[PDB]
């Protein structure tokens, strides 16, 4: 139950410029700011609403970013979630705790290509394209110290 | 327009690759080099990082994104960049409205993904976090584009 999976990111209607996605454990929102678009890839701004759905209680992440609209993923406890974050070239993958919106754990992964699925994380160097497969050095990562 | 030929210039660079098999897409540095090659700049050597060293010897140094975005809009090529720990990151200041009222328009390539690339349509406050964007340097070179 240290498995990753992504959370798709969606409009949420009735939330004005809200944007959101959730399963049975915890749901994830953001607000877009972007003046210009009406569907961003990627959130500048905090908060981040989390959600617990067992206890009823609900935490804000009040600084980080930028969070990936693509880069979300709820642990199958419920009780992580995974983000992308990024500034300028650099980037990140952060846990966070579900029930107290902490930082439970952080890796710099800038400049590496990257992929999260059931089997844990992969990064990749030397790249044709933002596929991680298309990396000639690619290496397995564990997702533990992310989890617990 | 007096900054169109730098627009044009971000235009073209944007699918070259001024390193050999590394998209510019995919390169911030490189999407700068080619811009300053295109428009026949004098731009310092190296990855980002060292190109932030080279801007801070041999360019003047701008006061805020929004005198940044004045230069630019001058026709001047204005670099705005900040160093990272090993990656860095540098993008070519256009003119155009301030994000939040503070934030320029820029064009840069990132090697973060299609979240850190800018075709014009993000400021260096959609690209750079909520931090970074506070600490960014903006330089520019003492003649005009246009």
């Amino acid at each position: 139950d240290c498995t990753f999976t992504q959370l798709e990111i969606v409009p949420q209607f009735g939330s004005p410029n809200m944007f959101g996605g959730e399963d049975e454990h915890v749901r994830v929102m953001f607000s877009n700011e972007d003046p210009n678009d009406d569907n961003p890839d990627a959130f500048p701004e905090p908060p981040v609403y989390l959600a617990d759905r067992d206890s009823g209680n609900d935490c804000r992440i009040e600084d980080g970013g930028i969070w990936s609209r693509g880069g979300v993923f709820l642990s199958q406890d419920g009780r992580r979630v995974l983000m992308h974050e990024f500034s300028g070239s650099s980037a990140e993958l952060v846990s966070y705790d579900s029930a107290t919106c902490k930082v439970v754990h952080r890796e710099d992964i800038s400049g590496q290509r990257w992929a999260v699925d059931k089997d844990g994380l992969r990064l990749g160097q030397k790249c044709s394209g933002e596929s991680v497969d298309s990396c000639a050095k690619i290496v397995k990562r564990s997702l533990a110290p992310f989890c617990q | 327009s007096l900054d169109q030929c730098i627009v044009n210039a971000c235009k073209n660079s944007w699918d070259k690759s001024y390193l050999a098999g590394t998209p510019n897409k995919d390169n911030c540095s490189g999407f700068v080099q080619s811009v300053a090659a295109e428009l026949g700049v004098p731009m310092p050597r190296g990855n980002a990082n060292a190109m932030v060293d080279g801007l801070e010897q041999s360019w003047t140094k701008l006061a805020s994104g929004a005198e940044a975005a004045q230069k630019a809009a001058q026709g001047f090529l204005v670099i705005a960049g900040l160093k990272g720990r090993t990656y860095g990151h540098v993008a070519v200041v256009i003119s155009g409205p301030l994000y939040r009222q503070k934030y320029p328009m820029c064009w840069c390539g990132s090697i973060a993904g299609a979240v850190g690339q800018s075709q014009g349509l993000k400021s260096v406050g959609q690209v750079w976090n909520r931090t970074d964007r506070d600490r960014l340097n903006y330089y520019v070179y003492s003649l005009a584009s246009c």
